[PDB]
């Protein structure tokens, strides 16, 4: 959240991001945008590119091409509002290698 | 004002009017037949090619006699390019 | 054209195969392009794109072009795919028209895009004596003389020949040797001399080399476009005015093309004494069928002159106009029924009206007509002119007026006809895919008898077939056929209307 | 008649039946009388002539027969006979006479005759597909998909 | 007898492939149908409707009640669309420009490019080279609708094709029947005398008979769309497998989930505070189901038109609510948040949410002076020592340190607050339980999280940031007092 | 350099930025969101993670500093380990 009354965290504003990007710390803006803030494991679909559930592809009616992945919050939340705005990112996974 | 809906429509709405039955006669009857002998006999025309099958299991004696023996017709290379050439 | 790409993919799916069908999905969806991009963009091998592109060209699907650098494009044709689901309705008018020796010539023509008079003539032969028996051979003089007949009348025709490389251009051969058509010899055949006798199938150079022949659909569009017109004016006046009119169109055919707003006029006298003569007519009756076909509120003809006696003209583009008319009013009344129907030519001879006026014009009580209205405009039979008071096009200030466009409408009747016919193709398909297995079972269990039907063929091989578990799943192979059978025919009655359309909308363009 | 009235509406309710049986008496009349100008067979302009009928004597037909009590004008069998042609089942000509036993308009006189329609119906309608109400979302994978189409399984079986 | 599956793969994504989809695969994404435009049942429990808006089955916004298509909470649903059917077609207020755009390249008769088969080719070669970048393709399109407009007759039919813009709101006009000063043409001599029964049952056509041009509703546009050869498709700069040009013209709107759509029970009063796209897509229901009944009842051109372009106004609002051709009388009287001004503005996903967020683990304090620490150090109050936590592994090295401070508990300040086994990650309240039977039981692996004691590496920064230099990682150093300490001369660089 | 290295002055607003960027996620985050996200919807232009701030809104180690280059871990091994001998084949 925001206020102290509620409870509410500092927020990493833009200018932070930059400090953290002229330094070049990777992992440190990593783990502040990402891993400490909004982490979460979606289920992307290797054939369509969509979102899918408890390695579920709704879409193809198919769960052999679904596999987890790491994502912000925000960015799902970003991917959906596309989805419903007709914008449909489509995601092509590959191996880590 | 309109009334709400509790369930979806129907995913097949039904009509009151139904196709009009199809033309009779010995020439619809010849047509449909010539479309299927048409049918039946482009497939085995040299023209259809096939998915070339591949990964064999392994070779064995009984090869020549299931060997699929079919004859090929020759393009005229006279009138097509030479970028077709095997 | 998204419903032509998916019924050109099933017809080259059904007829030629899947390596090729691809490739021609991938020329019709991106024009034209190099063989070497074509097969980057496919994925398969380059053999294999080769042999799909010699296999389409040979049925003269697709061209190729020279351009700069001397690379070739290959082009395909949307038209000459879609014009192949007509090869049934093209055998059954040549065999109407002519003998099962021009049946048998288009059909081979058809089936193999481009061979030589002689192989064409050969194939027949050998196909027809298998027809006839009792020792009878068939010669090959009737059979080129019936070919030589279809060239003259212009169902056949020389397909482009190549230029003798010796004269033009002696010297490095060119990628491609650019095949050009010629005119002069495009339906002239060679003398042959040989003959020969067909074989029986017993299973125990050339002189016509490097001269093609194909099926000219032209001309078979142009007798459907006759028949077609016969027709309506036999169902409208008479079988008289009919057999006037064919006897015009088969005078004219000869003396005009393929597209003109007129066909050359004709005489009451020249049609006269070309009339057969087994109509007792007269002069003075001819002449007043001319006269009263000529008041007809539909155009069919004109008189477009008066020296020679009574000149007249047929209206090729009116009568044309008017088949679509009469097929898009018969498809709203059988969509909608007899009261939208005449909702439709209310609108569609009022060139604007309104709501108000068609209730005042159609005797029609509220609260219908207005909705069979609004279903047209949904479903596009119709555009509104919406005509402003004000640029602010506020609809409370505007006066909206219905306007049936028949171009729209024709080609929007077009596209659906398309998908129709592509949906009833995936039925089948889907139909055979999932009865498969029982088909495979009938097709194994009737060649148990149909192996050894003579040789060591014991009696003992009867009373078993019938024995199996296949009986009880007889009932769902004749419910199979049959459905496939009535699919097949909604596929080729639906063709006739998709003619008429594509011949409509291709004589209402200009080609500027 | 036009604020109120008329021979259609009875007590502000329009007649649909009426005008379906005045349709189907008139378009009835022309019928045989054009057979019976087909049948005669004595020469094209006369059985043309004949199986014309005016708006006069079709209006003298009507009120002869007398299926409802309200009196039916000339201008009122002219709409009903409009209504026939826009369904496309009559044809209406106008031909030049001076005077003669209907005097309605002024040198002009109509003559109306039932005609067979231009070509029967077509083959789109012979299909279920061409009929579809929801045809706008066909689709091949999908729930309304031509493998599991309901229309077209019907269409089969009967 | 068991069959190998992978279980996790290290998945990377390469790139992102924007597109469209057709009504057909929204129906296919979409898995119910809200047909429903109220929101809650009549009963005093107040439970959502079936098949209607704020159904479960489209996930769930309340802790209490979860999602009925995946059986989890609300922290591990990720929600479902659902796909809402329109009666009549409706322009895309994000792709009406695009829409204009096409409709200038292509024919409005026969649905070609206007292009000759030179132009053609040279359009393909130039488009076929590798490594074909967004500026590039957009001076391509800028060429071809150029050259395109430049042309007013087309080379596949030969019909006429006028100019096409944009009349009111959401509306295109096409000026196909255009006045000629010269000579005019048989096309537009038909048209205008096509209009005789027109004059005749209403004089007041005549006067306006001039400047009646075509008007392409969406009937006609999607209709047109649904006919363009896929041979020119490419030439519109569009990809293919991204989208076709029927996709322009929507007939389905994607339902989001509840997920984006939050939803609050004010048990306080007799309501519940519901985000602004639940009220426009019900709206958007509303106005449907009034279409629906006016066509059935035979309501009046003018008025079903109008009804027309009233939910054309309002899609147009949902997908973005802050337009300028509004008209006066069709204003809207408050203001909304569309899903153009969610993503956009100071507090928007991208710069109020993707660019900016908030993080935990944080804290912030006034800051006093205090030369005894190195310019390195900073000092840290006992208080936010044991509210920041660090997450610890357990090891070989500093395992009797962790049972020290496990000993110590959440209490004393050097200690820890929870621990997560290795086996089971069900985390474990120092304050409960034997912290000595906890402690002699830590096996490697282990995650603990202790308290923040010297040594710590930790970042110090001041909100208004200048350069980098604002923000330092320095050397924790606990303190009684409850202010961070640092050197001086350190202040220059924070300011 | 940056402003001069495409033969033309570009300025650093949002029509000087969007000639020489391509993420279309970047030119979104920027200036003109919805506008850029349609016009890329409609071109389908698919957008690749090399630029860092799509980096960091998809939650990945940006390119620029420690994550330019890969490390490796120095263990005891034998590439190309003796294969084992086909006595059938
Ligand atoms: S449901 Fe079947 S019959 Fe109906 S439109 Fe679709 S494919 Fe055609
Ligand atoms: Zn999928
Ligand atoms: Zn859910
Ligand atoms: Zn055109």
């Amino acid at each position: 959240t925001e206020g102290r009354s509620r409870d509410g965290g500092l927020r990493l504003g833009e200018m932070e991001r930059d400090c953290l990007i002229g330094y070049g710390a990777s992992m440190l803006l990593l783990e502040r945008l990402m891993i400490s803030s909004d982490a979460f494991e979606v289920d992307v679909c290797g054939q369509c590119g969509l979102l899918g559930y408890s390695g579920w592809c709704h879409y193809c009616k198919s769960s052999c091409h679904v596999s987890s992945l790491r994502i912000p919050y925000a960015c799902k939340l970003l991917f959906q509002e596309l989805q419903s705005m007709n914008i449909i990112p489509r995601l092509k996974l590959s191996k880590y290698n | 004002l309109p009334d709400v809906v509790l369930k979806p429509p129907p995913l097949f709405p039904d009509t009151d009017y139904k196709p009009v039955p199809l033309k009779t006669g010995e020439g619809e009857e010849y047509m449909l037949a010539l479309k299927q002998e048409l049918r039946e006999t482009m497939k085995r025309m040299p023209y259809f090619i096939e998915t070339p099958e591949e990964r064999q299991d392994i070779e064995r004696y009984s090869k020549r006699y299931m060997k699929v023996y079919k004859e090929e017709w020759i393009p005229d290379w006279r009138r097509l390019p030479r970028e077709m050439m095997p | 054209t998204q419903a032509e790409i998916k019924l050109c993919s099933l017809l080259l799916q059904e007829h030629f195969g899947e390596i090729v069908e691809k490739i021609g999905v991938h020329l019709i969806r991106t024009g034209s392009q190099p063989l070497r991009v074509i097969a980057h963009d496919t994925g398969t091998s380059l053999d294999q794109v080769k042999k799909a592109l010699c296999v389409l060209v040979q049925h003269n699907l697709v061209s190729y072009q020279v351009h700069k650098r001397g690379v070739v494009e290959y082009e395909a044709q949307c038209s000459r795919v879609l014009r192949m689901l007509r090869y049934p309705r093209y055998i059954y008018t040549t065999k109407t028209l002519y003998s099962d020796t021009g049946e048998l010539i288009v059909e081979e023509l058809l089936l193999n895009g481009k061979l030589t008079m002689s192989a064409v003539v050969k194939k027949v032969a050998d196909r027809l004596t298998e027809t006839m028996e009792d020792g009878k051979t068939m010669d090959y003089a009737e059979v080129s003389n019936t070919f030589v007949r279809l060239a003259d009348t212009h169902f056949v025709q020389r397909c482009p020949s190549v230029p003798t490389t010796e004269n033009s251009d002696p010297g490095p051969p060119p990628p491609a040797p650019t095949l050009v058509i010629n005119e002069k010899d495009m339906y002239l055949v060679p003398k042959l001399s040989l003959i020969g006798k067909g074989k029986r199938r017993r299973s125990s150079p050339i002189p016509d080399d490097g001269i093609y022949w194909q099926a000219n659909l032209d001309r078979f569009h142009q007798h459907f476009r006759d028949q077609a017109i016969v027709s309506a004016v036999a169902n409208r006046m008479d079988q008289t005015s009919s057999e006037i009119v064919r006897t015009m169109l088969r005078m004219s055919e000869i003396t005009t093309s393929s597209s003109a707003p007129f066909t050359q006029p004709l005489s009451s006298n020249e049609i006269f004494r070309s009339l057969p003569v087994g109509y007792n007519i007269s002069k003075q009756v001819l002449d007043q069928y001319l006269t009263l076909l000529a008041d007809d509120p539909l155009e069919f003809v004109g008189k477009s002159g008066d020296s020679g006696g009574g000149m007249y003209v047929i209206n090729l583009h009116k009568a044309l106009a008017s088949l679509a008319t009469a097929t898009l009013e018969s498809v709203v009344q059988e969509r909608f029924g007899s009261r939208c129907a005449r909702i439709f030519r209310l609108v569609l001879q009022k060139k604007h009206i309104e709501q108000k006026q068609v209730e005042d014009f159609a005797m029609i009580p509220a609260k219908e007509a207005k909705d069979m209205l609004y279903k047209m405009l949904s479903e596009n039979f119709m555009s509104l002119q919406e005509i402003p008071k004000t640029p602010d096009h506020a609809p409370s200030r505007t006066f909206y007026l219905y306007t049936v466009n028949i171009l729209s409408a024709a080609r929007m009747l077009l596209h659906r006809c398309y998908k129709s016919i592509a949906n009833l193709i995936e039925r089948r398909q889907f139909e055979t895919k999932e009865n498969k297995r029982l088909l495979e079972k009938s097709q194994r269990v009737e060649a148990i008898i149909a192996s050894m039907q003579a040789t060591g063929a014991e009696e003992a091989q009867l009373q078993e077939i019938e024995e199996m578990i296949t009986a009880p799943e007889r009932q769902q192979l004749e419910t199979l056929k049959r459905n496939v059978n009535k699919l097949d025919a909604s596929e080729i009655q639906v063709d006739e209307t998709i003619f008429l359309l594509e011949s409509y909308i291709e004589c209402t363009m200009k080609r500027q | 008649r036009s604020v109120t009235g008329g021979a259609w509406y009875s007590d502000q309710d329009f007649e649909s039946e009426f005008v379906e049986v005045l349709n189907q008496q008139c378009f009835k009349f022309l019928q045989s009388k054009a057979e019976t100008a087909r049948e005669s067979k004595q020469n094209p302009m006369i059985q043309r002539n004949s199986s014309f009928a005016s708006s006069h004597e079709v209006w003298k037909y009507i009120c002869e027969l007398g299926i409802s009590k309200v009196e039916l004008s000339m201008e009122d069998i002219e709409t009903i006979l409009n209504t026939l042609i826009y369904d496309g089942k009559v044809e209406m000509t106008i031909i030049a006479a001076k005077e003669g036993t209907v005097g309605s308009v002024d040198g002009h006189m109509k003559l109306y005759r039932a005609v067979n329609p231009i070509i029967p119906p077509t083959g789109l309608v012979r299909a279920p597909c061409g009929l579809c109400p929801v045809f706008d979302d066909c689709h091949e994978g999908g729930e309304i998909s031509p493998s599991n189409c309901i229309y077209m399984t019907e269409w089969l079986e009967f | 007898k068991e069959q190998f599956r992978e279980t996790d793969v290290a998945k990377k994504i390469s790139h992102i492939c924007f597109g469209m989809k057709s009504p057909e695969e929204m129906r296919q994404q979409a898995h119910i149908q809200v047909v429903s435009k109220n929101l809650y049942s009549q009963d005093n429990q107040h439970a959502p409707l079936l098949y209607g808006v704020l159904d479960h089955r489209m996930g769930t916004s309340e802790k209490d009640r979860p999602c009925e298509t995946c059986g989890k909470n609300l922290a591990d649903c990720l929600g479902h669309y659902g796909y809402i059917d329109l009666e009549l077609p409706c322009f895309h207020v994000g792709y009406f420009r695009a829409v204009i755009g096409i409709l200038q390249m292509i024919c409005k008769t026969c649905c070609h490019i206007m292009l000759s088969q030179e132009e053609k080719k040279q359009f393909l070669d130039y488009l076929k080279r590798p490594g074909l970048t967004y500026l590039q393709k957009r001076g391509l399109k800028k060429k071809i609708s150029d050259k395109c407009r430049k042309k007013n007759i087309c080379h596949h039919c030969g019909a006429f094709n006028g100019t096409v813009k944009k009349c009111g709101l959401l509306k295109i006009i096409h000026e196909k029947y255009k006045t000629n000063k010269k000579v005019v043409d048989p096309i537009v001599s038909n048209f205008l005398q096509s209009f005789e029964t027109a004059i005749e049952h209403n004089k007041e056509v005549e006067p306006l008979l001039g400047r009646a041009q075509e008007n392409l509703n969406p009937l006609v546009v999607l209709n047109l769309f649904k006919r363009i050869p896929a041979e020119d498709v490419p030439l519109l700069l569009m990809n293919p497998e991204a989208g076709k040009p029927s996709d322009l013209i929507l007939t389905r709107l994607l339902v989001p989930p509840l997920c984006i759509r939050p939803s609050v029970v004010s048990d306080l009063k007799s309501g519940t505070n519901e985000d602004d796209l639940t009220m426009k897509l019900t709206e958007i229901i509303f106005l449907n189901d009034v279409i629906k009944k006016h066509r059935i009842s035979g309501a009046k051109t003018q008025m079903i038109m109008e009804d027309w372009d009233f939910l054309q106004l309002q899609c147009a609002l949902y997908i973005n609510s802050e337009l300028s051709g509004i008209p006066l009388n069709m204003a809207p009287k408050k203001w909304t948040r569309g899903f153009v001004q969610r993503l956009k503005g100071k507090q928007g996903r991208f710069r109020g949410n993707l660019s900016g967020k908030r993080v935990d683990f944080s804290g912030r304090t006034v800051i006093s002076p205090d030369p005894n620490l190195r310019i390195d150090e900073v000092a840290v109050p006992v208080h936010v020592a044991k509210i920041l936590t660090f997450p610890e592994k357990v090891n070989k090295a500093n395992i009797n340190f962790l049972r020290k401070l496990v000993q110590n508990g959440p209490e004393v300040h050097p200690g820890a607050n929870f621990i997560q086994q290795r086996h089971t990650q069900m985390k474990r309240f120092l304050k409960y339980g034997n912290r000595e039977k906890m402690a002699q039981e830590l096996k490697y692996g282990d995650i603990v999280e202790r308290h923040l004691i010297d040594g710590d590496v930790v970042l110090f920064n001041r909100q208004p940031s200048l350069h980098k230099l604002s923000i330092m990682a320095h050397l924790a150093r606990v303190k009684p007092h409850r202010t961070f300490r640092f050197n001086e001369c350190v202040c220059t660089p924070y300011n | 350099d940056l402003m001069t290295y495409k033969g033309e002055v570009l300025g650093i607003t949002r029509f000087g930025l969007a000639k020489m960027k391509e993420s279309v996620l970047m030119l979104a985050s920027f200036e003109k969101t919805a506008d850029h996200l349609f016009d890329a919807a409609y071109f389908g232009q698919k957008d690749s993670v090399c630029g860092v701030s799509e980096c960091i809104i998809m939650g990945i180690p940006m390119n620029i500093g420690t994550g330019l280059f890969k490390l490796l871990h120095k263990a005891d091994r034998d590439p190309n380990p003796p294969k084992r001998p086909l006595i059938f084949d």
